[PDB]
């Protein structure tokens, strides 16, 4: 269902704020 | 202190490490301390009923 | 003129604990206190020692301790 | 047994109750391949950078 | 005591070019059948959130939906 | 479904080693 | 299940050609 990628894709926004920044 | 002599020092032994082991558990479970602060760092106050 | 710095305070852990009719923020203030203990269940009669400074005769405080049951029938 | 050292630590809380401790022991790439693409992005800006000097 | 219940309801259609049925005494060969959904209240839907780690729920919002009504027609 | 995912993550980390070089 | 991501797959790299050029 698209939930369960919208799920995952919004962990990994979380996780890339490891490697960028404004 | 238990008395390591006779059987009934060794059950109060036995007992006091289970009281520690059940101590433990209730920290598993529990959840952290969650604290908002501001700018210059004015406590606002502390996070329960979080989703 | 405001009205005066009548306070509710509710000790359940989710909510602002302090708050003031006045709309002061009596939160701060408070240091960082918060009141942490609930009434256990089945506790019977206690006393609550209450003191006051600054207060004059006919002023009234409340307490509250709201009975809420698993059930319609039972378990007292 | 194998020796290595806590690398990451991740923590999850739920109205459930906790999911626990996920721990790193060594050094592992993003599991996550587009992690793994932001990696590598970060080497090049910092580089980039010098570049520029 | 004792009464015949014959209520008075009387159910017509206003078809899109204008012409009409009588659903009740069937004029023009035509009754509403022994079934009918979705006449009355509306569906509605209600949504509520888990309050954390903690007791019961709250309530968000409501929304009417579409009114599905399902019949049938008996023609003579 | 998270099953799915976690699969095609495992087979593009296999494919992005045609890229790279750690 | 495949499919939805075959699906999410082909609307990225259509949305990728804001950024990129042979």
């Amino acid at each position: 269902v698209d939930d369960a990628i919208a799920v995952k894709n919004n962990e990994v926004n979380k996780q890339a704020l490891t490697y960028t920044r404004r | 202190a238990a008395d390591m002599t006779t059987l009934a020092g060794h059950q109060q032994l036995w007992d006091t490490v289970m009281k520690r082991r059940q101590k433990r558990e209730d920290e598993r479970i529990a959840p952290p301390l969650i604290r908002l602060w501001d700018g210059d760092y004015k406590l606002r106050g502390q996070l329960v009923g979080e989703r | 003129t405001y009205p005066a710095e009548n306070v509710v305070v509710d000790s359940d852990p989710r909510e602002e604990q302090v708050s003031s009719e006045s709309g002061s923020p009596i939160w701060e203030r408070m240091n960082s206190v918060r009141f942490l203990h609930y009434i256990p269940p089945y506790t019977g009669e206690v006393t609550f020692k209450l003191s006051v400074s600054g207060a004059v005769p006919g002023q009234i405080a409340t307490l509250r301790l709201p009975r809420a049951w698993s059930r319609p029938w039972g378990l007292e | 047994i194998f020796v290595e050292r806590v690398t990451k630590l991740t923590y999850e809380w739920t109205s459930d109750g906790p999911k626990g401790w996920t721990i790193t022991i060594g050094y592992k790439e993003p599991e996550d391949p587009i992690l793994k693409a932001f990696e590598l992005i970060q080497y090049i800006n910092s580089n980039l950078g010098q570049l520029g000097i | 005591a004792s009464r015949l219940l014959d209520p008075d309801t009387l159910v017509e259609l206003e078809g899109v070019n204008g012409e009409w049925f009588d659903l009740t005494n069937g004029t023009e060969g035509i009754y509403l059948a022994t079934e009918v959904t979705g006449l009355l209240d509306p569906p509605v839907k209600a949504t509520y959130e888990e309050p954390g780690n903690f007791p019961g729920a709250r309530y968000l919002n409501h929304r009417v939906l579409r009114r599905d009504l399902v019949f049938g027609v008996e023609i003579l």
